[PDB]
RNA sequence: GCGGCCCCCUGGACGAAGACUGACGCUCAGGUGCGAAAGCGUGGGGAGCAAACAGGAUUAGAUACCCUGGUAGUCCACGCCGUAAACGAUGUCGACUUGGAGGUUGUGCCCUUGAGGCGUGGCUUCCGGAGCUAACGCGUUAAGUCGACCGCCUGGGGAGUA
RNA sequence: UACGUCG
């Protein structure tokens, strides 16, 4: 959330197909679903997660 | 967006794409760039959205 | 937890007095028995804890159903350290880490967020709570 | 905005001490120093027409309270806009 | 007479401004009303209730909702006074005139019901007029011999029978209601803080009621 | 003693599936001569009809007026809906002399002697609603006095 | 901003006994009690009382007579825009009488009737019907 | 008007406690600035899309809708233009006047005994009370109750034209 | 056309 290296953590908050899930789904507070895609985006660049499944 | 599965299998029963890519987001990207008709489109099914 | 007393009894409905602003209104199949008939009438002291709160008082009516190994289904929604609560009808499960954390071959995330059938063998009513078995392994994994 | 430390400086330049923090010349100095710096920022970018609208706010500021503090007393007028080196 | 015993208030929701002299309002979401208030209040109710009813009045208690039946049909009926207990009739107040009319063939059909000729002719004609008495006798059963329109009017729910408190209102009838938290206190010339939805509440207040309607000098 | 007297009669109508059907509406105001001040309105099919509604309906309906001498107290202005209405009491300011429906409910008021213009919308239906409203928020000195102690 | 006080004292006013408010506080001066002090007079409010040391806080207990308001119409007629300065002639009458026209005369602030009796004219404040 | 992520330079807002200045304020004609899109100038760029244009159809006709192509343009730098249903068709600033359900962003207190309970601010959405309104509706973010200053209106067309 | 009422 606040971090993306923990990248179990942003792995739970993903769905299979690379794409983030939304708060509607997950609750996940707004503050903390913003922060959350922040840091999906800053690990996807990093390959540490990957855009999609079809690279 | 794979799917396998051992041999127990007959169907294919791949209900992961009424999930994601087919229904709307192909058929979304198919005409115009507006900026204008999705501000009203998103202003109305928020507004449908509504008890 | 609620303690209360019978007062109207029209088919279907049960009416139990408790003190607040209205009297609550418990469904019979609350109080049927195995045999299929009632267990109270007017003036009769029963216990009520508040169809989505019945069942804290329904589950005495899977007893017959866990002493023969009843298959059921349920899903993983917490976690601890080494502790798994599965919702099992509503009953927190304990799984341990024993074989579901051990000796890492590749990516083992196909644990948070699976919708299985799981076996019990053994219930405890003490405790409230439903351990799993262990080599029922073999069919929530790979049925 | 701008350093803690070159806002204390400031405040410890022309108020009556420190913690006199509001007074008109202390005020008057500090967007003074803001409206420099930002000729800095605002020589380059020059397009960058949203910042300047802060710009304008402070230097519109410091007309006002120069009109007041001269219509109070002038000797602390002549005294500030001399030792700001403002006025042209 | 004797101190309200239980109801302590109710009605968390939908719960109305013009209610907040009323409410002592404490509990798990749920507003309390100040007995201590409504004490003073369903004397004074009482007062000019036993009032009205020493002149030789009709009084008419309102009772829609259940379970204030049998309980209006019980007070009222325990007293020589009149109810309504099912659905109260969009003017039987300020017409009146046609709804004597319905309570004149009420008292026609009883009785050609169980003393004239009701086996005659039909028996599946009979079957509906049977059950046109039991249409008009729960809609217009207390109120049937009545002859008049009432003195006073006692309603059971304010916001539930809001009908009968306008039209009352329309005509100049003093409204005794209690009302609850989500209540208005429209035109009730005396309002009681209480509790419309509790049995115990409305069987004690019912009681008291009842209690100085026929209360007797002797 | 009633001293009713009507003001506007006027033909509305419907259009219906075959052609129009057209209806008559009266307008009224009865009155004692001493306060009490009542309109109607009453709509029927025929002219007779319209004006006997008219009349059944401002019989009841009737409010108080706080008259002075003969006549009003101090100036007032009644508005409704779009009409607009000024009065003055005209302390003996002889005869009644107000526009068109506002002289008659004026007339079987009681007053006698008043000054009035209507502004606005002068539609009949809404200038008296507009001397009624008017009369109504007139106060007596011996209410005034009542209201804020001596 | 803030420009006229007085009107915003009887705004303060028209809204409290539109709301059936039973007292209605705000920031207090001179003037404000010596209008107030004329409303009390008059039969208008019921008390005023002012408060505080360093913020003063006028408070005026208002008067309903029935269930209906006592101040019918409270206006404003020397608002800041323009001034109005009547002589003692010119004065005017509110109500026919009934209702009085506080006006802040030399010798103070006064109603219409008590000025007309001093025989001094001045600034017309407001009109109290 | 602004939508990947990162850095640099930078504007504003809001909150908490405290300190300081001490009416320094509000509005604003002329004036100045900013101002979507299309368009214009000079120099680049040009994948997609696409006025113009061309072909095919449709049709009575089809200078259109539909199809296949497709140039300016859309993109960048600097300058111009100076407008829009530039719209909450609602000028700015301030004060007062019943409520309910949310959203978003602060902060304080209490067993934090959890995804709590009690308050207190900022912005915002929906519904509604009095009141207002021709009605429709607005409704503490007013179109309610007031004050200050500005802008504008005065039958339709001709004409926002000469 | 067209809406104006009694012993």
């Amino acid at each position: 959330e606040i971090d993306y290296k923990d990248i179990a953590t942003l792995k739970n908050y993903i769905t299979e197909s690379g794409k983030i899930v939304p708060s509607r789904i997950t609750g996940t507070r707004a503050k903390y679903q913003r922060q959350l895609a922040r840091a999906i985006k800053r690990a996807r660049y990093l390959s540490l997660l990957p855009y999609t499944d079809r690279h | 967006i794979k799917v396998r599965e051992n041999e127990p299998f007959d169907v294919a029963l791949r209900r992961f794409k009424r999930s994601c890519e087919k229904a709307g987001v192909l058929a979304e990207v198919r005409r115009r760039e507006f900026y204008e008709k999705p501000t009203t489109e998103r202003k109305r099914a928020k507004a449908s959205a509504v008890k | 937890i609620v303690r209360g007393v019978v007062v109207a009894i029209d088919k279907d409905v049960v009416l139990v007095d408790a003190g607040l602003k209205s009297e609550s209104a418990i469904p019979a199949e609350q109080f049927k028995n195995a045999q299929g008939e009632l267990e109270i009438q007017v003036g009769d002291e029963v216990d009520v804890a508040l169809e989505k709160a019945k069942r804290h008082e329904a589950w005495i009516t899977l007893e017959k159903a866990y002493e023969d190994a009843e298959t059921v289904t349920g899903v993983i929604n917490g976690k601890v350290k080494g502790g798994f609560t599965v919702e099992l009808n509503g009953i927190r499960a304990f799984l341990p880490g024993s074989l579901v954390d051990v000796r890492p071959v590749r990516d083992t995330l196909h644990l948070e967020g699976k919708e299985l059938e799981f076996k019990v063998i053994k219930l405890d009513q003490k405790r409230n709570n439903v351990v799993v078995s262990r080599r029922a392994v073999i069919e929530s994994e790979n049925s | 905005s701008l350093s803690t430390e070159a806002t204390a400086k400031i405040v410890s330049e022309f108020g009556r001490d420190a913690n006199d923090t509001g007074s008109t010349e202390v005020q008057v100095a500090l967007l003074t120093a803001q409206i420099n710096h930002l000729q800095g920022h605002f020589a380059e970018h020059k397009k960058d027409h949203h910042s300047r609208r802060g710009l304008l706010r402070m230097v519109s500021q410091r007309r006002k309270l120069l009109d007041y503090l001269k219509r109070k007393d002038v000797a602390r007028y002549t005294q500030l806009i001399e030792r700001l080196g403002l006025r042209r | 007479m004797l101190k309200a015993g239980v109801h302590f208030g109710h009605q968390t929701r939908y719960w109305n401004p013009k209610m907040k002299p009323f409410i002592f309002g404490a509990r798990n979401k749920v507003h309390i009303i100040n007995l201590e208030k409504t004490v003073p209040m369903f004397n004074e109710a009482l007062a000019e209730l036993n009032k009205i009813a020493s002149r030789k009045g009709k009084i008419l208690f309102v009772g829609t909702k259940r379970a204030a039946s049998e309980a209006v049909k019980d007070a009222a009926l325990s007293c020589d006074q009149f109810f309504v207990n099912h659905r109260w009739l969009g003017g039987m107040l300020t017409n009146w005139k046609t709804v004597r009319q319905s309570i004149k063939r009420l008292k026609d059909l009883e009785t050609q019901s169980q003393d004239g000729t009701f086996d005659k002719l039909t028996k599946k004609e009979a079957l509906m007029r049977t059950r046109e008495l039991e249409k008009l006798e729960n809609s217009l059963g207390g109120i049937k011999d009545m002859g008049g329109l009432p003195d006073a009017l006692f309603v059971i729910d304010a916001d539930h029978e809001h009908i009968a408190i306008k039209e009352a209102n329309n005509l100049g009838i003093p409204v005794f209601a209690i009302v609850d938290t989500n209540s208005d206190p429209d035109g009730v010339d005396f309002v009681i803080p209480g509790n419309d939805d509790a049995i115990r509440a409305v069987t004690l207040y019912l009681g008291a009621v009842a209690a100085t309607v026929r209360e007797g000098r002797s | 003693e009633l001293q009713e007297k009507l003001i506007a009669v006027n033909r509305v109508s419907k259009t219906v599936k075959g052609g129009r059907i057209f209806s008559f509406t009266a307008l009224t105001v009865v009155g004692d001569g001493n306060g009490r001040v009542g309109f109607g309105y009453g709509k029927a099919r025929e002219v007779p009809a319209a004006i006997q509604k008219a009349m059944e309906k401002a019989r009841r309906n009737m409010i108080n007026v706080a008259l002075n001498n003969g006549t009003l107290q101090h100036p007032v202005k009644g508005v409704h809906t779009g009409s607009r209405v000024f009065m003055q009491p005209a302390s003996e300011g002889t005869g009644i002399i107000a526009g068109g429906a506002m002289r008659a409910v004026l007339e079987v008021a009681g007053v006698h002697n008043v000054l009035a213009k209507a502004y606005g919308s002068t539609n009949p239906i809404n200038v008296v609603r507009a001397t009624i409203d008017g009369l109504e928020n007139m106060n007596s000195p011996e209410m005034v006095a009542a209201k804020r102690g001596k | 901003s803030m420009q006229d006080p007085i009107a915003d004292m009887l705004t303060r006013i028209r809204n409290g006994q539109a709301a059936n408010k039973a007292a209605v506080t705000m920031p207090s001066s001179k003037l404000k009690v010596a209008i107030a002090n004329v409303l009390k007079e008059e039969g208008f409010i019921e008390d005023f009382k002012v408060e505080g040391d360093t913020k003063p806080e006028l408070e005026l207990t208002l008067k309903y007579f029935q269930g209906k308001a006592v101040v019918e119409s409270i206006q404003r007629v020397s608002r800041p825009g323009l001034r109005i300065y009547k002589r003692k002639d010119e004065l005017p009458k509110v109500m026919a009488g009934l209702g009085i026209a506080v006006v802040s005369t030399s010798k103070g602030v006064m109603t219409d009737r008590a000025a007309r009796q001093a025989g001094l004219g001045g600034e017309i404040i407001c009109y109290v019907a």
